[PDB]
């Protein structure tokens, strides 16, 4: 899936990243600056889009669907941790949804 | 439980 790699680089990573909302998930949550002390507890799973930019680069992906799924283990991160309408989960929605659109144009193979 | 106020207001 070496094209719906470089789509997810090029076209879905790209666009999210420059986003307006991008910058929270741009590194792993930072628990300590953040004072979340259960955060490292309740998951199981840290991920960002600092860390899936550096899979796509540095050839750590064999298909699309494990890249997809580590964006989809981020959100999902967001909303288990998160209050619903804190401007956190707000941000987590925009981006969710600008790469489900992103997702629904993958290219065929 | 990341109740930060992030997103800018006018």
């Amino acid at each position: 899936q070496t094209n719906q790699l470089q789509y997810l680089l090029r076209v879905v990573l790209k666009t999210l990243w420059k986003h307006q909302f991008a910058w929270p998930f741009q590194q792993p949550v930072d628990a300590v600056k953040l004072n979340l002390p259960d955060y490292y507890k309740i998951i199981k799973t840290p991920m960002d889009m600092g860390t899936i930019k550096k899979r796509l680069e540095n050839n750590y992906y064999w298909n699309a669907q494990e890249c997809i799924q580590d964006f989809n283990t981020m959100f999902t991160n967001c909303y288990i941790y998160n209050k619903p309408g804190d401007d956190i989960v707000l941000m987590a929605e925009a981006l969710e949804k600008l790469f489900l659109q992103k997702i629904n144009e993958l290219p065929t193979e | 439980a990341k109740r930060h106020r992030k997103v800018l207001r006018d």
